[PDB]
Formats: C-alpha cells, structure tokens, sequence
C-alpha cells in the first residue's frame, strides 16, 4: 500500500498512504516526512496534475506506484 | 479399499458413483512428512498442493479441480473423523513481506502418524452433501483406531539433516565487479542513488565528487585509491553468517488395541524442527486419545481427543521486509563486513528502498534484539453415538468441539533497525514549533496477539439400508447439522517497552489518524451460525445400475433474509453402470475385473465470510443548521436482503477399467464445473443508491480432466513394482467480472483468476531503451507507442492522450501462475526385505511475473545486483540485451513517463518466465530387520530407512533463484532439502 | 485400604511409620460438591478448611496443622496422581474487596467424580520427601482407574435448588425508622454530611432547612410533609432486586474397565452453577481420558490427560467496592426506588463514602451495561512408564505437563458508574488553563487480561524391595526430580471503547505517575526450576518394628548460590511399633485389632517465591560533576546469597488403637513444629550497609493433637450405624517476628499470626464517649488516656506525648482469627435401601474484628445502617450501650483525636466479637433401587438422593451478618444453603 514519491533529481521517498486517502492528506503526510508547506507542492501522477480533493482510488494510484512532485518556486 | 468414508457415511466401492481419490497415508508412501498438507503434493489427481513457503510450518496452498471461487473461499474444506475443521484456510496477500509473518492452519497440528488414509471428494456426487461447503472440494481425514487382539506398540525416530541454503544460484556480483560497477555508475550521470553505495561514500568522504567524474581513476589521491582497492579484495560470505544446516528430531509413539467390547487408541508424539534461516525454529507435541465403548449390542460411545501444542521462534522485519534475511541475502553488499577489528557492529545505511541513509542495519544486532515468538495451543474433542435401532435402521450422533488458541509476541529492542524505522515513521510536524518531532517514545515495542478460534458442530442423522428381492438395494440417509464458530482477536502495543524491565512509555498521538497506524490497543469479535438439513438416496439394480442423489438445505447469519433465497436446494445427481457384469461382457472377464462409467451432476455453493448481509455504518457529528450539531450515520457497506452461496453447477464423466487382477487400473475423469453469482465488485446503477457493492454477479468456469493409472509391473516371489501415474489438466476462465475504468492492466475475462499481462518488447534501440509493437506490428518506442507530448518542455511535464481503454490494448496475455498441467508419478520397489519408493511430481504449463533484476530508472547502488546487470547495454557493450541504465539528460519526456508510470517496466514480458519443474519429492529407501534379529531383541518387528526429501528439482530453467517456486516471492525461504534417518520398533 | 500413596511410593498400612489421613470419595461420603477443595471440611483430622467466598469458583483456604509461614506460601501442595499441581495457591491481600475478582485454583478444574481418594501427608515422615514444599501439608489426588473386566458406564445428573438470599439476618433499617432518623439527625448538630439522604434534600429543596433545625416538624410546610410521609411510606425490597433463588444443573458419564494388558477409563462432565446474586454464574466442561498399557512382562505405559474448560460471568465493580451488589444490600436506602413513574432510571448519589454527590449509581443500569467474564482453559497430561526390571528392582519415570490460560474481558459502557469513577479519577489540574480536566476519553472501558501458568515435572525413581530371613524386609528407593514453572500475565486497557464499533480513542496522560496510575500494556513474567534428588528407606523386622527414613536435596534459582547452603538435607527418621503383635501382649487379641506407636523427626521445608537472590535495581540519571549525564543504578532489593527455604523441625507422636473387629477405631496425633529462618524483614545492623531488609531470620511455632474416631454403633443384617469424629486443636504462636517503629498496634510475637488486639473498653461516661481503662484498672477518658494537650485552643491542633511502644499498651489480645478447635463429626445410617449421612462440622474458638456498624465521627446518613444505630447513646436515650454520635461542639480535643486517628474507633473490643459455629455440612438420604427393578431397566445399578447442603449454621450468635465465615469481609456472597437432587445409573 506504500508509494514511492520522487523529485526531478531522482531523489526519492516512500510514503505509506490508504487508497481512500485524498490528495491533500497525502500531501499533508509529504510535509510530516519532509518539511514541505502542502500548498507549495505539486504532485504528478500519470502526467496530470494531482487536485486536492479527489482521492488515490481516482487516479489509479496502484501499490508501489511512483508520485512524481514538484515545490512550486523552487524548480516548477 | 472396499469402502469410501464421505465424513457422514460409508459408501461401498461398488455403489460409489462420485469421483473419490483415496490415498493411504504411511512411511512407505508419503515418506517422513510432518503436516499431511505437504503430503499430498503429486499422490492425488485432480489435487494441486503448492508450497507457499519454505518455512516451517507454512501451510501449503491446495487447489482441488481450479480455482472455484473469486473474492470468497478458495481453499478445500478438511474434514476430521466426520467433523470439519477450522483455521484451515491460507489467508494470502499481495503483499511479498506478508509470508514471512503468515498464520499456521490447523492442519499443522494433526500427526500423520495418527492418520490412516486421507479422502477427497472431487466432483457434486461427493461434496453436495456438504452444501455451501462443497464448491472448492473436499479431504476428510481419517484417523488410526485400536484393532480388536493384543495391544500394537509402534515407536517412530526420525533425524533429519537439513543441508545449508547456498546462495550460490542467485547469481549476486561479488566485490570486485561490484565495485567496477559503482565507479561506472559514478563516472556516469545516473540519478538515483548518488549517495549509497562504498565506492560513492569513499570518494564523496576525500571530496573528489566532481573531480573523479571528470579524470577517471587517475583524478583519485592515493589514499582514495587505497580505500577502493581495499573495497574490492574484500570479501564477506551472506550465506553462512545467514543461513544453516539443521539437525531436526522428531520422536512418535502409538499404543494401540482392543476387545470385544472396547478399542482404544492413544499416541504421543514430538517434533522440533529448524528453519534454514538463523533462529527460527517449531517445535510440536502432540497427543491422542480415542476409546470406543460398545454399551450393548445397540449402543456404542466413543471418544477422541486431540491435544496439540505448537512454538514457533522467528525474526522481526519491517513491514515491507527491508529486513528480511532471505531477500538481505540478494541485497547485503559483499564488501560490507558486519564487525569491524574491534567486534562492533557497522550498520548497512542502503537497507532502505529510498535515497534516505538514515537507518542503519546490523544483522546481528537486529537477531539478539528482535524476537518473534508464538504458541499455538489447539485441542479437538469428537464424542460420538451410534444407536443401532433395527437391522435396517441406524442412528448417528456426533458432537466437535474445536479450540485454537495462538499467542504471539514480538519484542523489538531500542536499538535494532525495526524500532528505528517505527520512530522514523513516527515522525509529525509540529505546527507550534514548526518543526518535525517524533511522537514514538524513547526505548522498545512490546506487541502482544491473542487469537482464539472456537468452533461446535452437531451432527445428527440417521440411515435406512434395505434390500428387495435380493436385486434391488436402497439406501436412504436423513440428517441435520448445527455449527457454531466463534473467532476473537486481541492486539495490545506497547511503546518505550524495556525487556528487562517490563516498563513502557506514554505515547502522544497528534491526533486520531495517526493513533490508527500504530494502535495501542485492538479487539475484534466475529461469531457465526449454520443450520442444514441434509439427505442422500442410492438405488442399486441388479448389481450393475446405481442411481444416488444428494438434498442439502442449508442456512447462516451470512445470508440474506430475503424469502426467495431463503433455503435453495444444493443437490446432485448420479448414475453408474458397470459394463463388466453386463451378460454380454461375461466373455470378457478373464482379463477384466472392473469397466464403469459414472456420471454425475450437482449444484454447489462457496460461503463469502467477508460480505455481510447488514447495513454497515458509521458515526459523524456533522451538522445541518447552524448551532444544529447532530449525530449521524454514514452508509459504508449497503445492506443485501439478497445475499446468498455462490453457486457452482458441475457435470462430470468418469471411467473404471481394471484389467489383469489388478494389474492394470485406470479412471479417467472429465469434469466441467461453472460457477456463477460468485461474489464481486460490481458498477451498480446510480439508481440502487450505490456507485458499486459487493454482490452475487461474477462467474467463471473450470474444465478439465484428471487421469489415474496404477499398474503392477513385476510380482515375483522376491523383486516387485509397482507404479501409480496421476494426471491432471484444469482450464480457468474468467466469464463475468468488473475493472475499474481507470485501470491499464487487461481484465481476466476469458482468461484465468491468475492470468499475466505482459508488454511484448521487439527489443532494445540503438540507445538501449526498449522498443514496442503498435497495432500494425511495427518496432516503435515509447513517444511513439503512448504519443508523448511536452508542451511545457520541462522535461518531467509530460502527457498522452492515451485512454486507459486503449493503453489495456498494449499489453498481451502469456499465461497463468499456477500451472493448468499437475500430477505425479510413483515408483515403488521391493526386494527382499529392501523397499525404495521414489516419488516425482510435475507441474508444467504455468507463468510467472519475476521482479526484474534491476531498475533501469531506480536502480539502488547501495545493495547487491544479479550477474545480469553486467547484461545491459551499455555504450561500450553495445551488444547487450537487457534494458541500459537510462537518464533524464538524452529523452527527458520518455525518462519521466518511464518514472512516474512504474509499471511499464516491471510488466514487460522480459521479466515474465515458464514454469515447468519436476520435482523429486521423496526418495525413501527402507530395511525390514529380519524376523529372527528382531526376535531375539524382543520385538514385534524393526526397520530403519534413509529418506531423501526434495533432493532433486529439474525442468525448466529457474536462473538466479533459489527454487522454481522462489520466483514470485523472494521474501520466502525456498523448500529445504532433508536426509532422514529413520527407525520403527514393534 | 491396605495401602497408602504418597506421590512416590505406595506403603503398606503395617509399615506406615507416618501421620495420614485417608478419604474415600464417593456420593455417600462428601455429597454433591462440585470442587474437591470444598469436600475436605471436617472430613480429615488436622486439616481445616475455611471459604474465603460464597461466589461459585471460590477457593478455600485450607490448612494443615496450622500456619507454617509468616511471609511465604501457606497453602498445601496438592499433588495429582504423582505429578504436584501448579496455580493451586490462594491469593491472599488487603483490600476487602478483592474477594469480588479472586482468580480460581486449578484444584476447581478437577471433577470429583473423577477422584477415588484423597490422602493428606501431615507429619514429617509423611511429607519431607516433598523436600521445600513440605512444610505446608500435602494433598494427594487419586484419580479413578479403570477396573479389569467388562465396561461399567456411570450416568449421574444432579439438579439443584439454590434458595434466595434473605437479608432478614442485616438487620438494617425500613424507611419509616431510617427517615426518623434522618430527621433527627439534621434536629442535632451532627453536620458531617447534611447535604446527603433523603429526608435533607426534600426540605432543603424548600429552603426549611434552618427553619426544620430551629422548630421542627412543625416548622415545615404541608408540601414538605407530603413527601417526607411519601418516604416513610415508601418500601423497597432491596433483596429481591439484587438476589435470586437458582436451577443449577451437573451431568457426568463415565465408562471404563480393562483386560489383561490394558485398562481403559473416561470421563465427560458438564455443570452450570449460578450465583444468589443476579448476573452471577460459571460453568465447567471437563474431560478425562486414562489409558494404562502392558508393553511386556517388564514394561507399562500410561498416558492419563485432563482437560477443563470453566467460564466465569460476574459483575464490575471498583477498587473499593462502592457498587458490590452484596455489600450494596447494606448501602442501598429503604425508601429508594431505582425507577420512577415513567420507568426511567434513578440514580443513587449517596453511594460514595465521601461527602460528594456527582456520580450516580443505578444498579439496573450497571448491570445492563458492564460486565466481567472470564474463560479459563486447563490441561493436565501424564505420561508414566514402568519398568519391572527384577522381581526386587524396579524402575519408574514420570512426566507431568500443567497448562492454565485464563483469559479476563471486563467491560464498562459510558453510562455506568464503573466508568464514572475512573473518569473522576483521570481529574487533572489543567496549567495553561487554572481549571480542572479529565484526561480519560469519553466512552467506555474495556480491560483484557491474559494469565497463563505452565509447568513441566520430570520424575524417576528406581524402588528395591527385598525380604531376608522371612522376618526382615527392606525398601529402598532413590530417585530425581526437574521442574519448572512459567507465570506470564499480560494486560491491556482501551479508553473511549464502544461497546459494538470495538473501537478506542488515545488517552493523554499529563505524567508518567498518571500513565501508571491508568495502564495501558502491563507484562510479567516469572519462570523457575527446580532439581531434586530424593531416598527413601524403609526396614521391618518380624513384622513388629518398622524403621523409616528420607532426605531430599533441593535446588532452585530462588536460591541463594552459597556454598554453605547449597544442597542441606531435608530429612525425617520414623518409627512404628506393633504393640499388638507382641508375644507378651497376645493374650489381649480376642478384643484388640492393632496397637501401634509411632514417632516421627524431621526437617520440613517452605519456598518464599517472592523473595529473589539477586540485586533488584533502577536506572537513574545523575552526575557528580557539572554536566554529563551518567546512568547510575540504585539498589532496589539487597542480593542474598545465603536465601534458603524457611526450616521447619517436626516432631510427632502417633497412637492407633482398633478394637472389637473394627467396632472401634482411634488415631492420636501429637505434634509440635518449630518454624526457624522464616524470610522475613529485620531491621539489619547498619554495616551491613542496609536499614532493613527480608532474609531468613523470624521464628514460629505451632503444636496440638488431632484425634480421628471412628465408631460402627450399630451392626445388624438391616440396620447398620457409623461415626467418624475428627477432632484437632492447633496452638498458633508467633516466637520472633519484627515490627515497625512507628507501628502503634501491638505485634505478633508470642501469639498467633491472625491475632487480634482491640482497646478494651469500659462503657460510656454520661456523655456518651467510650470510657477506657488506664494501667492501674482505673476508668479513664480518651483526653486522659492519651494525655491530649491543646496550647492553641484551636481544637484540631491537639498533640499527645505517647510513644507508639507506650500506645502498643493500650490494646489488650482477644483472641485469634482462626479457631483452634476444629473438625467434624459424620454420622452414616443404612437401613434396607435407605442411606442417610450427616456430615457436621465445627470450628470453635475463634474471634472476628467486624467493621463498626456506624462511625460516631463519619456515619453517611446517605446509606443504611443496622439496627444498632438506634442502640447508640442519644440525649433522649441516655441508656445506649453504642457510642453517641459525637462532634466537635463538646470536647474538640478528643473528637480531634478520635477523627485523625482513626483506628481507636475500630479497634474498640466492641467490634470483636467470638466465632465458635457449627454448620451441618451435609445430610443426604438416598435409596438405592431394588435389584429386580434396576435389571427390568436393564442397569446394572440405580440410586436415587435427595441432599441438603449448608441447611444448619448454629453456635455462637452472627447478628447483623448473614453467616459466621461471613463476619469479616461484608463483599463476598455468603454460603449458600442448596437442595440436590441426584440420579445415578449404571
């Protein structure tokens, strides 16, 4: 159930998150792993960008799926 | 084998019109086994048993006639002494670490020692009188009794030898190529993973980063240079600092007789077994007790009582097994020595699959601080009445109660990898501070489990047998059955815990969400009811026509309450016709003993426990009107007035043909069996209120055929053999299921429950990146394949208009995981007083989706590789055949949709390979001690035998794995090979 | 018989050189008991067994010529055919309500149906084989055995009748009395607690109560006269609400027998005994299965297994009892209905012993939504091999597994006081806030414990038994003993459950004191072993002088590791002589059966499990410099190398004495055992770098006689009479034991352990205060007693001159707790088929410290009293022989004095009152059916019994308490009275 999210550089972190968990929330466990203001991050999976009130189930976001992000003013 | 025991009644061979495979469980048979589920692996046709995992005690997952069901019970139905048992089902997952903490069933804790012969009720003629029980099979397990004379005194030693597990055929690089890989992937621009690895932390330590990217080996001082060389010669075995050999013994001892009037049974037995992993260990005591009194010549009243005590010791790993020692094994760095010149540990920092080097593992440290222990105590009582009211008619009564009590407890000290990675995911951010803090406290975690497994079963029928005109015989049998099972669990956590000192810590939870992921404290109670009315009729004519039929009403709390599904019958059909005692054949009996055709129809059912028939809700406190808060109910499961028993209708044609006094036996079997209103996910219409509900819509079908040959090749006065052939073909399908509209992988409609969707590659570019076919056949890549576009030109903004319907149209089906051809071929031997027994079983036809070697996008640096990444294409060998190492720099929009669409890769159909293994399950060679020798030593009978178990796999070619069934799961321990010695005194 | 067993051997009654005592077990002798713990009162001489309960499960507490301990364990050992059982202890504690939760001793598993005899080891000669576990007494179980010939099948079916509990004995106060004294106590200046009862808030809702205070009756309106008639008027019969009467049920079948080479017997047996108090009940299903093989001429096997499963329903209930529905039969107000009109609840606000009305206590509510049930799972298996090596030599092992899992589910909704209680007590003082908050969540609690007790014995002992000359025999026997004991308990608390979602919610807890105040996850875990090395020795010549004698050399961890104390002997020299068979005492043989003198010497044994060698510490952080912080230990528990058992010397002096063909049998018994090396706390020399600490140092003495008569009155062909009188008076003493310096009551020293001290008292003076006596017998005040000095003026700031070693002088000894005197006497009639036994039993002697029926300084006019608060001394009754309820108007001095110290009330010789009750155990009659008719109904024996149990309690006088063994504690049941009803059918 975890998920592997990664940078432009390659630099990547597991978060462990549900299906039924809204974007938001994941974006809130980014910034309680890494320090991240959860409105400064843009998140990417299947090349569209991730909106903050639909869930995982929505996008297909299997096991072991990589979540590309991106911090807005910082390199997108 | 005059007669064929169903678990409610005995039927004679004569009259049997079901498909019915017995075996006769012994040590000349199934060899030194110590759970009859192991033992049934190639001895039975139509019966596929599979290994799940290498472990001790790990139960084996058993497929009777396919896979019958989708979402609901897939696993057969044992039955012991007539009553059925419970925790006999594998719960599986998909998650890889999830075998390595994986529940006992209770099968484990019966002896095969105490075990007479095992049943298994194939096709409806044999399981409909089990109802909604039925539709995955049948194995009634059928247990020793005292025989009427003298007391039988059997003891049984067995010692195993398990060889050490050689990590040989994994196929890992060693230091030095590893290291020549490192300092390539260095000079490279690969992405991921620039700070794991020796080579990378050593040059990075001197600061000559950028300065060896640009000069080589020459840009590297001395002492730099140093450091690598030392690296590279040096070497650390993870095979024996990993794995053993074990000395296993397993004692037994079986008292035995009886009387006119009373037979008794009564066995103890004990076993310890050792993993092939470091530390994890089972032992079992087991003890029987069986008395059978006969109160008049109406009246008889026995009791069984089966006292079992497993303890099974074992390692803790995280959740998602970056701990685990069999897959360590394929990831610890073969440089990386675990103690340094003064015994302190050195922690491996690139366990984790991340760019994070926060937490570091010791093997060591993780073994004397981590424990995982559990005690299974289970116990088995059947006491039995039988009332012989007339000549013709008899009653039966029986009573089970079954009790399994498993206890487990995992301790995990402060310092070991598993409490560091608990704290670490224990991190919070603190809006007060605005900062990141830990609520996990300061020390250890206690985790203690309590599962509990009741169950009561009362059975009450009674039988009718008369026979007309010495031609015509009935048989009629009418009975009722209520059951009861009961299942708790209990889960208590304890944070800052000090194994000395018993004390744990008080724990801070941020808020209600993450006081979820580490529960405190968790209690779960699931009781259920059944109650069914159940008959069985059989006319016998002239000795050469039998019709059978079977009624069975049946009725739970996990149906409906709707009146239409209320008691629907599950019920079945049966003829046979013996042609051999037809008039006309009668010229054809001086080589002919037996010619039948049976032919049988039924209707069977499976019971899904998960679903429930009731309104499923939960409490908010939102409000309507301001100042109006209020307590509501949210719908989460919707209530099915309709919920029912999936249904499974069968037809089957068998053939009896034995020839030459038992010379030559056959029985052919084929079989067709469709399920339907099997329960599933299904898009409801907007109308039912629902977006979708699990409910009794889905269906899919098995046909095959199954073949048994047993032929005696040579009777002699000294030298015999004796072969038995079982066959099994089985076809799945899929008919009717619903996917999501989003996903990419093809449905299994038309195809089997396990089927392998795989992208069919033409190859690799000129630059190492794979290559497609499009609809026309044409080699493409992937801008071509998905029409990848980047409007923005970032690089990792990439899109494609590629529908998830079409992009389903890019994969192909290969095949399935379990393979559709199973069986068996036995060879016995005897000379003498010397008897061999090999015993091969095959599994050909099957696929299986093999993890890539490596990640051409996420490839870790920092742990060990497979020989095959020296297989890639790289700009020197461009001759490679595996997929080259590729970066954002060269095609950024091909790099980031190969990034964020990880599945691309790993479903390619070069990682997807055949499953076809013939494995040596048994080769036992015995020793009858002459009848003077055992005389003089005052004994009944002696003999000893050497025992091969697993000596041999061959087949198709299983390259950097352990074992042809270690290709899925590398989590698992592969199947140990063993050499008994074993000793039998009378 | 002509034989005794001993757990080790079997010795003939000729050469019995020891004190024993022998109970055969059957209907006819201890009736329908269901725990054989319950079946020994005033059945054997010397052994006395009290209940510590009425509730169902409730173990006795039995002792064996006394208290043999101070601080270790002081119940016998009891000893299963061979193999000693484990968790037979009985938890003794201080809180008086813990009797409502004590855990039940694996003896409750055992069906007395399933026991033959039961034979109690009492001297040395009898139990110092038992090494460290000898000193205590020990209880051997003979359990049924299969008898060789055809199966005989027993079916017995008991049904009981458990009458209501009539609480007419409490003599408590209707409503009439109750509000006439509510009001009279707010005419007085008694203010403690005002705001309390009923008659208080009805006229201070109307603002009268100054006015009441000031005039009176009178003084109140109309509409507050009303409802106080209301009141008086107002009856409620708080023993039919909180009592039942009960249907108990037993069944139990067992069939056995055996042949020539084996013998065969089980066992199924199920009751259900419900409790007088509502919710209260527990059942018991049990099985045993015995099987005992002749392998050879030489060899033997047996396997015996017992396995138990009993469940325990009851009621929560706090730390402090405040909800026990038996001692809320005494709080509950006459005039208080628990529902109103509309059949809504009404809660009671008066239930706590504080002056604070906020939590509100419904007893209908409580038990609708709490609960606490236990489920206990045992087993008990023994495997037992012989080997007749020689004719003289044999050989015997033996091993024994014991297995208790009790698992405890206590659950308390939201609305119940049980969660009302731990709410008040999660109060915390907020910081940030200056306000008060409760940490605990708001919901329900649910607490799980899980207990398991395992232990595994090994034995082997090879016996010689040799004759020489025809006129001297010899029995040697040596033999070895391993055993070890596992206790681990786990315990795990959730707040905020929800009784159907299962789910918890975090608690905060503002300290670490708080979080251990309110567990969460508790562990323990205790393991032992032992190894023991045992002789016997026995020689008889010409059948006239039998000499015996046994060591026994002891290990365990428990044990300190000094060399000095190691392995010390634990031995007994004995000695019988035949005065009967003397050939100078042969004329006096046509009257005289046997006349035999024995003596016994020795050294007994007992382990303080509580006690450990080992230096018990903390870690703590300190420095002793600036800065760092170094982790230091400090020295919890002193290491005692030189931990040894507690020694006992033993000297016993035997008589028996048969005469008229057994018309009159007489066992004398005079004993004396000095108890030395008691583990214990001394105040150490302060150079052994200690105040004080527990080691072996305190002293002890018991001594007396036991007297067992049996008699056969009459003897004719229709009408036959017996009576068996036990007799045994024991003198308890206490020889050195220390006591705190600041301990103001008097120690034991030099009188039993259970002694009891209490100020003697010489009436009232015309004030009504307790009058006391000073050293020259003179009548004194509590002022001129204590000496009390008040400079201030203030009252509460009185101050006294006394030294603790001058108020030890006050108190004078009464008496002892348990009575000296007891036994029973059994008297057994047969005429025809009639059989009618009379089983009485008294305990005499005694003396009980009963809590004050009302407290002079703190009486809660919100709870009931007894009818003794209208014998108290009033200004309009100065008559009163009870103490006046005083204040501090009169004499604030003495109230002062009286209020901080709070055990001069208590301790008053008034509240001491004498226990000497005889209680008619038992009288069955039962009728066996004639032959004739029995064979008619094919059974080979029938027997009907109708059987009174606890009908008859006289002797001294319990008033105000509803049974004299009930006179202590006021939270537990008292015995109940029972009819039975018993079928047996063979």
């Amino acid at each position: 159930m975890q998920v592997f999210i990664k940078n432009r550089y390659g630099w990547t972190i597991t978060l462990e998150v549900s299906p039924t968990d809204t974007v938001e929330n994941v974006k809130q466990k980014i910034q309680d792993k890494e320090g991240f203001p959860p409105d400064k991050i843009r998140l990417i999976y299947g090349g569209k960008q991730m909106e903050d009130g639909r869930t995982l189930a929505d996008y297909n976001v299997q096991k072991d799926s990589t979540i590309l992000i991106c911090i807005r003013d910082v390199d997108c | 084998d005059a007669v064929v025991v169903t678990g409610y009644q005995t039927v004679e061979r004569r009259k049997l019109t079901a498909a019915v495979g017995k075996l006769n469980i012994s040590d000349e048979t199934i060899g030194a086994v110590k759970s009859i589920d192991q033992a049934l692996a190639g001895q039975i046709a139509g019966l596929s048993v599979t290994s799940t995992s290498g472990a001790p005690g790990a139960p084996a997952k058993i497929r009777i006639r396919g896979t019958s069901s989708l979402n609901g019970t897939q696993d057969p139905l044992w039955v012991l002494d007539g009553i059925p048992l419970e925790g006999t089902d594998v719960p599986q997952s998909n998650v890889l670490n999830d075998v390595s903490n994986i529940q006992q069933s209770s099968i484990a804790g019966l002896n095969p020692a105490d075990i007479e012969n095992i049943t298994v009720l194939k096709d409806a003629a044999a399981t409909a009188i089990y109802g909604a029980r039925a539709a995955n099979g049948v194995i009634v397990i059928t247990t020793k009794k005292g025989k009427v004379g003298k007391p039988v005194i059997n003891f049984s030693s067995k010692f195993t030898y398990m060889p050490t597990l050689s990590t040989n055929r994994l196929n890992m690089l060693n230091s030095q190529e590893k290291v020549d890989l490192e300092l390539e992937l260095l000079r490279s621009n690969f992405a991921y993973g620039d700070n794991k690895g020796g080579v990378s932390k050593i040059i990075s330590g001197y600061g000559l980063t950028d300065a060896y990217k640009k000069g080589g080996w020459s840009a590297l001082t001395p002492e730099a240079q140093t450091d690598i060389s030392r690296l590279r010669n040096t070497e650390t075995d993870w095979g024996d600092i990993l794995f053993r050999d074990a000395f296993n013994q397993e004692y037994s001892l079986s008292l035995s007789g009886g009387n006119e009037r009373v037979t008794y049974y009564t066995s103890i037995g004990y076993y310890q077994e050792n993993g092939n992993v470091k530390g994890v260990g089972l032992d079992r005591l087991n003890i029987v007790a069986k008395t059978s009194y006969k109160v008049n010549r109406m009246l008889k009243f026995g009791v069984s009582l089966f006292v079992n005590r497993r303890n099974n010791k074992t390692y803790l790993t995280d959740t998602y097994g970056l701990v685990n020692p069999v897959y360590y094994s394929r990831k610890a760095n073969p440089y990386y020595q675990p103690f340094d010149a003064n015994g302190n540990y050195v922690y491996d920092f690139d366990v984790q699959n991340n760019s994070d080097t926060d937490l570091g593992f010791n093997i060591f440290e993780e073994r004397k601080n981590t424990s995982n222990e559990e005690t299974i105590n289970a116990l088995s009582s059947i006491f039995d009445a039988e009332l012989r009211f007339n000549d013709k008619l008899k009653f039966t009564t029986q009573l089970g109660l079954q009790l399994d009590k498993a206890s487990k407890e995992q301790i995990a000290d402060k310092e070991s990898f598993s409490m560091r990675i608990i704290r670490k995911n224990s991190k919070y951010w603190d809006s007060a501070s605005q900062s990141n803090k830990y609520f996990i406290p300061d020390g250890g975690v206690h985790k203690a489990y309590e599962n509990t497994n009741s169950q009561i079963t009362w059975k009450a029928m009674g039988e009718y047998r008369d026979s007309f005109n010495d031609i015509h015989e009935l048989e009629v049998m009418v009975g009722t059955e209520l059951r009861k099972t009961w299942y708790e669990t209990l889960f208590s956590a304890g944070y800052g815990f000090d194994r000395q000192t018993l004390t744990t810590k008080p724990v801070v939870f941020p808020d209600e969400d993450r006081a979820r992921q580490f529960p405190l404290h968790q209690k779960t109670y699931k009781e259920n009811a059944y109650v069914s009315f159940f008959s069985t009729a059989s006319y016998s004519l002239m000795n050469r026509y039998t019709f059978g039929g079977s009624i069975r009403f049946d009725g739970s709390d996990l149906f409906g309450v709707d009146k239409k599904y209320r008691y629907l019958p599950l019920y079945s059909v049966s003829g046979l016709w013996r042609l051999s005692n037809e008039p006309f054949m009668q010229g054809t009996r001086k080589w002919m003993d037996n010619l039948a055709f049976r032919v049988s129809y039924g209707i069977q059912g499976n019971i899904d426990k998960n679903t429930s028939p009731f309104l499923l809700g939960k409490y908010i406190v939102d409000n309507i009107l301001p100042g109006g808060s209020e307590h509501m109910i949210d719908i989460n499961s919707a209530p099915n007035k309709k919920l029912r028993w999936e249904k499974t209708q069968s037809v089957n044609v068998g053939l009896d043909f034995s020839v030459l006094n038992q010379a030559l036996n056959l029985s052919v079997d084929y079989y067709y069996r469709k399920g339907t209103d099997l329960i599933g996910k299904q898009m409801l219409p907007l109308e039912t209120g629902f977006v979708s509900t699990n409910i009794n819509w889905a269906s899919m079908v098995n046909k095959g055929v199954e073949v048994s040959l047993s032929t005696r090749n040579v009777a002699t006065k000294n030298f015999s053999w004796y072969t038995n052939l079982n066959f099994a073909y089985n076809n799945n399908k899929v008919l009717r299921e619903a996917i999501p509209e989003a996903q990419t992988i093809p449905g299994r409609e038309g195809y089997p429950v396990d089927a392998i969707f795989a992208i069919k590659t033409a190859g690799l570019d000129e630059e190492g990146y794979p290559l497609f076919y499009d609809k026309e056949g044409k080699k493409v890549t992937l801008k071509e394949l998905y029409r990848l576009q980047d409007p923005f030109g970032l690089g990792f903004t990439v899109n494609s208009d590629v529908t998830p319907a079409e992009e389903r149209s890019f994969y192909s089906y290969i095949g399935s995981q379990d393979t559709p051809y199973t069986g068996g071929l036995i060879n016995t031997f005897s000379y003498k007083n010397w008897e061999l027994t090999a015993n091969l079983s095959f599994n050909l036809g099957g696929y299986v989706r093999t993890t890539p070697s490596y990640n051409f996008i996420n490839f870790d640096r920092g742990q060990n590789v497979n020989s095959d990444i020296l297989d890639r294409w790289t700009p020197e060998n461009t001759d490679g055949r595996l997929p080259a190492l590729i970066t954002s720099e060269k095609r950024a929009d091909e790099y980031y949709w190969y990034d964020q669409k990880s599945e691309i890769y790993k479903n390619l159909d070069i990682w997807v390979k055949k499953l076809n293994y013939f494995r040596l399950q048994n080769l036992r060679l015995g020793y009858r001690l002459p009848e003077k020798m055992t005389k003089s030593l005052g004994m009944g009978s002696a003999s000893v035998a050497i025992e091969g178990r697993n000596l041999l796999v061959f087949g198709s070619s299983y390259k950097n794995f352990l074992d042809p069934e270690s290709m899925y799961n590398p989590y698992a321990p592969p199947i140990p090979k063993s050499i008994t010695f074993s000793l039998n005194l009378n």
